DNA sequence: CACAGTGATGCAAATCAAGTGTGAAGCCAGACAAAAACC
DNA sequence: GGTTTTTGTCTGGCTTCACACTTGATTTGCATCACTGTGCGCCGCAGGCCAGATCCAGG
DNA sequence: CCTGGATCTGGCCTG
DNA sequence: CCTGGATCTGGCCTG
DNA sequence: CGGGTTTTTGTTAAGGGCTGTATCACTGTGCGGCGCAGGCCAGATCCAGG
């Protein structure tokens, strides 16, 4: 859950709309995108 | 953006009636306008002044939107007409290029100078008579000079 | 990515790359509120309609000006939808573990998942100007994590899916974001309650869910353990952290520890606790106030978030470093010689400790202790370079 | 040859990256003063470049804007 | 760069990113202290070295126990 | 009048599936025949 | 003027690729919205709990 | 019984 | 002139 | 059933160049507060020498 307070600030700064009634909703799924483990057998397929 | 802050701070209290007043007294007016100034200009009350509060701040609907907090009407007419020179003033000094941006704000500057000199020595004499910061009198004395000099100031400037 | 792409396509002809609206409409099958699900005893207080991701975390709360006033902005996974989203991601893995454990892959036995809650408030974050609330600068995340899953074959259980790296960044699954401070009580159980409800609801279920064309039935074990030792203590309605009563699994005093330190045993649950309170509330017995603390072991408040007795690890390094941080500055005084001692002199051990830390461990000083001075403190390199400041050497072997 | 848009972080090119203080006066101009020295050298002299097969002559210009009030104040010499 | 390059190479079969062996070589080509120059009168106190890159802006400040503590690291450019 | 993001939304513009039967063009054949940049 | 190169030609006939249009039916590109940050410093704090020193007024 | 200097001392200007 | 409960108070526990 | 026979595919080692991966001491997320540092200057403010 720390590591996730890292990935939080650097969510909020980069990839999220910077307005008050929309940063939360697309913290929230960027967040969820990038611990998709479905995207995640991807980056690992050269050690097929 | 600064003085300009401090200047509304110290004419909600009505300074220039009461010349004395307790640092409680000042921190009660902070407080009036920075929650009226979150309410109806939607600014959050920071710390430091940055560039972005200095150019949402510096509008004539701040000022619309301060006249409700002080009585009087000739503090409304002092007030309106200080921010219409300063904003007389500022594309001058702002432009990239001010000879082909804004020459006829640019042409008369020295009038708007002592305009803005004679109201801050009048209608303001209890803050600055005596005493004057140091960018108000860069900014009132010196910058015809300069834009004849180099051509601009905005171009010069450090914010890259 | 939209520069990259532009760039790409503009120079080498050809559409390597995909815009951006395709990968929009390719996400969509990650997020949760896609894929169809049932539970086969219908949940209470929840609707079985499955097509909600990103809802509004107040879940309805009153924002008028005639009742209690909110500040905060919360949004929210349904707790159901994220767990069906994160069994569905984890399908493929699912699968190659039923290949690899010998078993098949057409079963659909009871599959046991065991997942991990972890909440923890953040502290200066910024609020932005514009319209909107009084927004405080904290943000407490509410997020969890699939630590284990089981399938029974035979008569034993099997390990068909086991977390490789259990605190990694990329496994923990964010799940409730708000923006509230850690320790303001009521806006905190005004956005949790509903996450709470939904998690004593599935709490006695069993999910249907199809995985790979044939429905397979999970069941679920939820541990909360990822909270510090200040959450526990506020939301488990035990006392604060500086009581008589200090451990949170056992029934002891702060004289009593340290007069037996080691033997003890596991007491305080959730059920305790709440049966603590009514005994508190209700008053049954009529004592006073210090006999009623002594007869409820400290518990004041309504426990309103079940968890697991347990340590956390991180923690734990911090705190019992900092005590030696401080053991090693008292140290190099000779405090059990000097009893008395002012405030300069102790100011004057820590700056020769600080220097002597740089010089040799390569350690610069800090006043908020992090983890990675926790390793690197606790050497025996460290306890060698603080033995050099010592003038005797029976409190070398002691600290040796 | 005109920057367009001149307050860029693309065209404030990086020239000498120092961990000091700016309050400290020593070691400022210990790291400063190399930098000066050659720009006042090359104030009064010309470049010769090849520039896409042909050679050129160049000849510069310093203009030092970029400082803010207090270290124009404390740099300049004059009083705080 | 490198999992993109390694992953994008991985599936596609293609090799569209080059190495990051071949983005250090084509890096110099920018950096300072490349082209060939010539100053019109030489310039007082300045090499003519025409490859001198990333520098100590300390400028070999003794730093020996006898004298002036400094504590700042320093890394700069030549200016011409 | 600082300036390059920050992502979702929505409107416009570009491409394309399809019929079948046309045009336009590249190019095979070996050989016959002028421009031209050096001695 | 020689010498080799460099382009030109032929007509019969072969495949190869573009297009004639239209009406959805997509796919792809680009503005638009209201905001961000970099513009300054400093140290232990906050929150809470509790043994122990002050204290202050009534017997 | 000042009183004329030493000496604080809080306000103001820039980051 | 006690003196024993009010009232600070500074130190220690977690972040 | 298997010698013949034609090709496939490999090894031999001395050099070369491209690409891949290990190695090195380190990072950050673990906590909160505030106007403050530095410098200058007019206005009180104190201190002993009569
Ligand atoms: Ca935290
Ligand atoms: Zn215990």
């Amino acid at each position: 859950n720390q590591s996730g307070n890292k990935l939080f600030r650097r969510f909020r700064k980069m990839n999220a709309r910077q307005s008050k009634c929309y940063e939360m909703e697309d913290v929230l799924k960027h967040h969820w995108l990038y611990t998709s483990k479905y995207l995640q057998k991807f980056m690992n397929a050269h050690n097929a | 953006a600064a003085e300009f802050y401090k200047i509304f701070q110290l004419e909600i209290g009505e300074v220039y009636k009461h010349p004395n007043a307790s640092k409680e007294e000042r921190k009660r007016w902070q407080a009036t306008l920075d929650k009226h100034l979150r309410k109806r200009m939607n600014l959050k009350p920071i710390m430091r002044m940055n560039g972005n509060f200095a150019r949402k701040l510096m509008t004539q609907e701040t000022v619309d939107a301060v006249c409700e907090l002080i009585p009087s009407e000739e503090r409304h007419e002092a007030l309106r007409e200080l921010m219409d020179l300063y904003l007389k003033m500022k594309p001058v000094w702002r432009s990239s290029c001010p000879a082909k941006e804004c020459p006829e704000s640019l042409c008369q500057y020295s009038f708007n100078s002592q305009r803005f000199a004679e109201l801050l020595s009048t209608k303001f004499k209890y803050r600055y008579e005596g005493k004057i910061t140091n960018y108000f009198h860069k900014t009132l004395a010196h910058v015809p000079e300069i834009i004849e000099r180099d051509g601009s100031i905005g171009a010069w400037a450090s914010e890259g | 990515y939209h520069k990259m792409y532009r760039t790409v396509k503009a120079i080498t002809g050809r559409q390597i790359f995909q815009p951006l609206h395709a990968l929009r409409n390719a996400e969509k099958v990650l997020l949760p509120g896609y894929h169809p699900f049932e539970w086969q005893p219908p949940l209470k207080n929840v609707s079985s309609r499955t097509d909600v991701g990103i809802i509004d975390g107040l879940s309805g709360l009153a924002s008028s000006v005639d009742e209690y006033p909110v500040d905060t902005i919360a949004k929210r996974f349904r707790y159901d939808s994220a767990l069906v989203s994160a069994l569905m991601d984890m399908e493929e893995d699912i699968l190659e573990g039923m290949r690899s454990q010998d078993l098949d892959d057409y079963l659909n036995g009871p599959f046991t998942v065991v997942v991990k809650e972890s909440c923890d408030g953040m502290g200066d974050v910024s609020e932005k100007h514009g319209s909107g609330p009084a927004v405080p600068e904290k943000a407490v995340r509410f997020s969890f994590t699939v630590m284990r899953i089981t399938i029974e074959h035979g008569s034993q259980n099997v390990k068909v899916f086991e977390e490789p790296k259990p605190n990694s960044e990329l496994c923990c699954k964010p799940l409730c974001l708000m923006l509230a401070d850690e320790s303001d009580h009521e806006t905190l159980t005004a956005i949790l309650s509903p996450l709470i409800a939904e998690r004593e609801a599935m709490k006695s279920s069993e999910l249907t869910l199809e995985m790979g064309g044939i429905p397979r039935t999970f069941k679920f074990i939820f541990r909360g353990t990822g909270y510090d030792e200040k959450l526990v203590r506020e939301v488990e309605g035990l006392e604060a952290s500086g009581s008589v009563y200090i451990c949170t699994l056992c029934d002891t005093t702060r004289l009593e520890a340290s007069q037996n330190l080691v033997f003890h045993s596991i007491t305080r649950s959730h059920a305790e606790n709440l049966q603590r309170y009514e005994v508190w509330r209700s008053n049954p017995y009529h004592e006073s106030v210090e006999e009623l603390r002594d007869r409820v072991k400290g518990v004041s408040a309504k426990p309103f978030i079940e968890t697991v007795p347990s340590i956390d690890a991180l923690h734990c390094d911090i705190g019992n470093a900092a005590e030696f941080y401080k053991i090693f500055q008292l140290e190099i005084g000779e405090v059990y010689k000097h009893p008395n001692a002012s405030k300069e002199e102790r100011k004057r051990w820590q700056a020769t400790l600080d220097k002597h830390l740089r010089k040799r461990m390569n350690l610069k000083p800090i006043m908020r202790m992090n983890g990675n001075f926790a390793r690197k403190l606790m050497t025996q390199e460290t306890v060698d370079a603080v033995c050099e400041l010592i003038p005797s050497e029976e409190r070398h072997e002691a600290l040796r």
